[PDB]
């Protein structure tokens, strides 16, 4: 969900 | 490695517009996004926008959001930052910065910053003094030495000794002229006074100013 | 909108100080919270990142809690080193918010500076301005009375100091005054000297020259 991890 | 080199400070003049670029390397613009930070003289740490890797994503501070563009060109690995209307509040270092996580761990990376100073004040280069080694300047077998850099505009200037010991900058201080000075001071053992020449490096780029300073002993 | 807010703004503790800082966010960041320190002309440095988890190379006394809405940030004992600015930052979404910093100032027994002095350069002289410096180092803490005497005729509104940040070493100060004046009036006088008060002199120290 967060677009800055993984 | 993955290098961020921030360009296009200096001083203009309020109402302006000006871009400012990043030219990144060691990645390709394929994932996650890039940010501006700025963080005005002795303020804190500002986020002021972002951009995705495929031109999406675009978000601003609410603070700037009405006057700023950020865009960027893969094709030359470069970010831009257009800011327009400028005013005294956007006086500040302008970084560029990346940030992610995946399983490999935390990425983080950050430009050296480039100075924005707003101001219709002229651009003016520093003289360089020499701060003399001397007994009046020793303690046990260490002598102190320094340069003076003086009156300019703006900031800042960068100061190194024999090309790159204690060395002690003082934070620039802007006097009642208009003008900032600065005073970078070294400690050097003393028994190499009269041997070894000691030489400050200074420049200032917004005034394309470079100079080279013998700091000589004095009786 | 996210507000991030840190407490307390400035934070001046003594070396082996376990000491928190805390950071508020408006609204629900579960874990998505990054702690930065910033040291005096450098970019920031990440240290801590999804709440407590460390960056390699962070030293272990630092340390980080929390989720939601309320975190912390920890040294266990307060070093040298880590006198700087520490920001905290949501990474939720795509943009980023800081809060408004935190900074960590050191509290160490007295340390009385040493006095130096420097003539005006004769470059300087050549333009009609003469500037004497006077450095006081290593000191602490960061007060301390300079005063100009130029034949003994104390000197008012004609210098300037600048003091540096606290070393990171031994959490002392530096600080310069340059006393400015015209070719004519430095020509016109003989004693130059800065006489300093500081908690750690028992006795104000007066450095001085004679022109030439």
């Amino acid at each position: 969900a967060n677009p800055n991890v993984d | 490695q993955v290098q961020l080199v921030e360009s296009g400070g200096g001083v203009v003049q309020p109402g302006r517009s000006l871009r400012l670029s990043c030219a990144a390397s060691g990645f390709t613009f394929s994932s996650y996004g890039m940010h501006w930070v700025r963080q005005a003289p002795g303020k804190g740490l500002e986020w002021v926008a972002v951009i995705w890797y495929d031109g999406s994503n675009r978000y601003y501070a609410d603070s700037v959001k009405g006057r700023f563009t950020i865009s960027r060109d893969n094709s030359k690995n470069t970010l831009f930052l257009q800011m327009n209307s400028l005013r005294a509040e956007d006086t500040a270092v302008y970084y560029c910065h990346r940030n992610y996580y995946d399983s490999s761990g935390p990425f983080d990376y950050w430009g050296q910053g480039t100075l924005v100073t707003v101001s219709s004040a002229s651009t003016k280069g520093p003289s360089v003094f020499p701060l003399a080694p001397s007994s009046k300047s020793t303690s046990g077998g260490t002598a102190a030495l320094g340069c003076l850099v003086k009156d300019y505009f703006p900031e800042p200037v960068t100061v190194s000794w024999n090309s790159g010991s204690g060395v002690h900058t003082f934070p620039a201080v802007l006097q009642s002229s208009g003008l900032y000075s600065l005073s970078s001071v070294v400690t050097v053992p003393s028994s190499s006074l009269g041997t070894q020449t000691y030489i400050c490096n200074v420049n200032h780029k917004p005034s394309n100013t470079k100079v080279d300073k013998k700091v000589e002993p004095k009786s | 909108d996210i507000q991030m807010t840190q407490s307390p703004s400035t934070l001046s503790a003594s070396v082996g100080d376990r000491v928190t800082i805390t950071c508020r966010a408006s609204q629900f960041i579960s874990r998505w919270l990054a702690w930065y320190q910033q040291k005096p002309g450098k970019a920031p440095k990440l240290l801590i990142y999804k709440a407590s988890s460390l960056e390699s190379g962070v030293p272990s006394r630092f340390s980080g809690s929390g989720s939601e809405t309320h975190f912390t940030l920890t040294i266990s004992s307060l070093q040298p080193d880590d006198v700087a600015t520490y920001y905290c930052q949501e990474y939720t979404s795509y943009g980023r918010t800081f809060g408004q910093g935190t900074k960590v100032e050191i509290k160490r027994t007295v340390a009385a500076p040493s006095v130096f002095i420097f003539p005006p350069s004769d470059e300087q002289l050549k333009s009609g301005t003469a500037s004497v410096v006077c450095l006081l180092n290593n000191f602490y803490p960061r007060e301390a009375k300079v005063q100009w005497k130029v034949d003994n005729a104390l000197q008012s509104g004609n210098s300037q100091e600048s003091v540096t940040e606290q070393d990171s070493k031994d959490s002392t100060y530096s600080l310069s005054s340059t006393l400015t004046l015209s070719k004519a009036d430095y020509e016109k006088h003989k004693v130059y000297a800065c006489e300093v008060t500081h908690q750690g002199l028992s006795s104000p120290v007066t450095k001085s020259f004679n022109r030439g």
